[PDB]
């Protein structure tokens, strides 16, 4: 009946006089629209069908009609930025957002999914569906005594598009809808269902990607312990955005960092940093660069939890970006730390991994590896103990690369590498 | 993705 019109004969009957043709041609533009392969979106829009689409969408009268509108311009609206905003220069958004109220499931949900492709398109069109009022419409629906009587599907667009009214920056979302949303959030965050906890996650991720006071609005309200717990998930897609929300977190004060450290996160690291998937381990250390910056109590905890040796094996051995990552945490750790904490990195074999990575061609790192080994000079001078680790250095080839560093490209590089050959060899 | 085509 309705499969594989052309477009010119969807536009025929929907400009017919007749709800029912017209209802079928929408209907039919639904099937070009949801198929497998190059769906006919900008044809579709040339035709001119946006605004009939809308207006069939405040259609009350004919339910059916606006379940295949809504979900005509749903995928529409998943299209390029230039498609969304033609939804949107339709009038889509104030017509969706009545249709949240709809007695009909299917439709209040295909309402949900458009609202999220929109919002989702960027910072812009959020902050447009904020404005139309879309929040409060949205919470009502997960306004339930007990989130498992939804059907699943509906509640996992629901969370979804919230996550998309919580993504995106320049500008971040505005505060007061991060502080209407939040608590709404927090109870998706303990709802059993994965993807439901994945895109919370993600939520909470882009929630605490900004500073210190959009982090503290998101660890005032307690998730901190949920997070560390969902770090431990076996879904990969629930443990990729629980750490990047944790990681988000330790870039901020030391004391939001103490809140990370309270929940017990630093137990998770050891599997973290010898994860499979290399992204896991890149974010583990990451994270843990952001903790070594921290206090002189905080990098005791992280030797206590037996970490150090795990960043001496992500610095000997992992993806090249990773390691970028533990020479940071390595350099953060040697200019925070004690003179005994940086001994016990020495000890734990930081040298011998340090100075090979510094055969690399990156200059950063280069610059980031030479600054801890002077950090770890320093220490050793309180020791009085600077020719042991010349040797350490000698021994290893470290200082044929240090050397060869003199005559280097850049500023500090060479710099730092006639200082050190200067001052200790 | 933050979009998401209804199949």
């Amino acid at each position: 009946g309705t499969v594989n019109w052309s477009v010119e004969d969807i536009v025929k009957g929907i400009n017919s006089n007749n709800l029912e043709s017209q209802l079928q041609a929408t209907q039919a533009a639904r099937k070009l629209l949801s198929r497998e392969k190059q769906p006919p979106i900008d044809n579709i829009i040339r035709a001119g069908l946006i605004p009939k689409f809308v207006s069939f969408l405040g259609k009350t009268d004919c339910s059916p009609i606006q379940f295949e509108s809504a979900w005509a311009l749903t995928n529409i609206a998943s299209g390029t930025s230039e498609q969304t905003k033609a939804v949107v220069d339709g009038g889509a958004i104030p017509a969706f957002i009545s249709l949240l109220a709809s007695p009909h499931a299917h439709i209040s949900e295909q309402a949900v999914w458009a609202l999220g492709n929109i919002a989702g398109d960027g910072s812009a069109f959020r902050d447009l569906v904020i404005k139309h009022g879309a929040i409060d419409p949205l919470l009502a629906l997960l306004a339930v005594p007990d989130l498992s009587t939804l059907a699943c599907g509906y509640l996992r667009n629901l969370t979804w598009t919230l996550s998309n009214l919580c993504r995106n920056k320049n500008p971040a979302p505005p505060l007061d809808a991060v502080e209407q949303i939040l608590p709404t959030l927090v109870r998706l965050l303990h709802h059993n269902d994965p993807e439901v906890l994945a895109d919370s996650c993600w939520a909470i991720s882009y929630l605490t990607d900004g500073p210190n006071e959009r982090i503290e609005m998101v660890v005032k309200k307690g998730v901190v312990p949920q997070l560390v717990k969902l770090l431990g998930a076996t879904e990969l897609p629930i443990v990729t955005p629980a750490l990047r929300a944790i990681g988000n977190i330790v870039t901020g004060t030391d004391e939001q960092t103490q809140k990370v450290i309270d929940a017990g996160a630093l137990a998770v690291f050891p599997s973290l940093l010898t994860n499979p998937k290399t992204n896991i381990q890149k974010e583990a250390t990451w994270t843990m660069s952001n903790i070594t910056a921290g206090r002189q109590d905080q990098i005791q905890q992280v030797v206590n939890h037996g970490l150090v040796p795990f960043l001496v094996g992500v610095l000997s051995k992992a993806d090249f970006k990773t390691q970028k990552e533990a020479a940071w945490a390595i350099t953060n750790y040697t200019s925070g730390g004690t003179v005994e904490q940086i001994v016990y990195l020495v000890h734990c074999g930081i040298i011998e991994p340090l100075m090979n990575l510094l055969s690399a061609k990156d200059t950063k790192i280069i610059q980031v590896i030479l600054d801890a080994i002077s950090n770890i000079f320093q220490a050793a001078e309180k020791l009085g103990e600077t020719e042991k680790l010349s040797i350490m250095i000698e021994e290893c080839g470290g200082l044929d690369k240090i050397e060869a560093l003199q005559r280097h490209e850049n500023e500090s590089v060479y710099k730092a590498s006639l200082n050190l050959i200067e001052k200790y060899f | 993705v933050a979009k998401k085509y209804r199949n």
